[PDB]
């Protein structure tokens, strides 16, 4: 199960 | 024994001719189970491995939702890090990320990973620790300062030790047949000359699984690393890998070398020799 | 910058000529990921040919299985042919069933 990314987080 | 679950993500521009393409690929050990595409007609998580089948619709559409998310979230992170190298518009760049668990032999998680490069390079990298990062350069800082701000490596912390380690445990019960199956290699020297006093032999492993196998010759005990051609461990297409390692010997020599074979599935270290 | 692709062209099984086999060519340590790879039959290219789901190593290169069903025998010749953009031209690899 892949993680969730938070609130959604761009390099 | 051990055992380790891992996501690969790849997101890769492609000036006038559409949006970054997305894809991500999900691993157990060396068997692949999940896939996604957002090239794909009509874009979703799909089963590549018999035992995640079962899993429900709710996993499925998560799986989609997150994707497709990342799909997005990456085509802006190529954006900015275009900007953070002064590159051009026109050029195509690729973005990697590989994360996941890594479990011992006895179950309990032995250390997490969190790595992302930029057209091959290391880029940033979440340390062992699970709470701090590795900047490779300025640009990556930039990166660095916005996940700190962001709490990013608490969350990593939180999903690595938690989530991914309980999932994995998931699949390798669900997969069990098959995970932890560990398939010995086959084994055999041929023998090919190629001139009236030399000729290659060939140690070959067949059908075996997982990849992680070491083949050596030695000659008269001695290894012979620098004169091994040890060609790269391949897919076979049914789960299992296949590798050879290769020497030139003098004709007549041939008794004097050995094949050795390490292998998780081998109940014993082998030892071979061309058997004329 | 870039990395040329290795190539290997082999069978999934002991290849015995009348009997029907895989034909594989895996292609790996090239980057970028963009990558042409066509199985030949006696210089034409075969259809439907299959390949896996794009991944990755640890050092970030690309790797990637083609495969299609094929019935190995004395004459005929297979190869796998590759076009990356670090080659001048495409590169034809012979299947050599002792390889």
């Amino acid at each position: 199960r892949p993680q969730v990314p938070l609130r959604p987080m761009t390099y | 024994g051990s055992h380790s679950m891992r996501y690969f993500y790849t997101a890769m521009s492609r000036p006038g001719r559409g949006e970054p393409r997305f894809i991500a690929v999900g691993y157990v050990d060396d068997t692949q189970f999940v896939r996604f595409d957002s090239d794909a007609a009509s874009p979703r998580t799909e089963p590549r491995a018999p035992w995640i089948e079962q899993e429900g619709p709710e996993y499925w559409d998560r799986n989609t939702q997150i994707f497709k998310t990342n799909t997005q979230t990456y085509r802006e992170s190529l954006r900015n890090l275009r900007g953070y190298y002064n590159q051009s518009e026109a050029g195509s760049h690729i973005i990697q990320r590989m994360y996941g668990c890594d479990l011992g032999p006895d179950g309990r998680l032995l250390r997490g990973h969190d790595q992302s490069a930029y057209d091959g390079k290391d880029y940033i990298a979440l340390n062992e620790d699970l709470s701090s990062w590795t900047a490779a350069d300025t640009a990556a800082q930039i990166t660095q300062r916005k996940w700190e701000a962001a709490r990013v490596a608490e969350q990593l912390r939180a999903y690595l030790e938690g989530l991914c380690v309980e999932w994995l445990r998931r699949y390798l019960e669900n997969g069990k047949e098959t995970l932890q199956r560990a398939d010995p290699p086959k084994t055999h020297v041929t023998h090919h000359p190629v001139s009236d006093h030399e000729a290659t032999l060939r140690c070959w492993a067949l059908g075996f699984y997982p990849a992680e196998i070491t083949l050596t010759w030695q000659r008269d005990g001695e290894d012979q690393t620098q004169d091994t051609e040890l060609v790269e461990t391949r897919p076979a297409g049914d789960r299992t890998f296949q590798k050879w390692a290769a020497v030139v010997v003098p004709s007549g020599e041939e008794q004097r070398y050995t094949c050795h074979v390490q292998h998780e599935g081998l109940p014993k270290p082998l030892t071979l020799r061309w058997e004329p | 910058i870039q990395r040329t692709p290795k190539i290997q062209v082999y069978s999934r099984h002991p290849a015995e000529n009348g009997k029907s086999n895989f034909l594989n060519c895996y292609v790996s340590g090239f980057h970028p990921s963009d990558i042409e790879v066509d199985l030949l039959k006696n210089g034409e290219r075969i259809e439907k040919v299959e390949h896996s789901d794009l991944s990755f190593s640890k050092d970030w290169s690309f790797y990637l299985l083609y495969y299609t069903e094929f019935t190995p025998t004395e004459k005929d010749e297979y190869a796998c042919r590759v076009n990356h953009v670090t080659l001048s031209q495409p590169k034809i690899v012979k299947w050599d069933r002792d390889m």
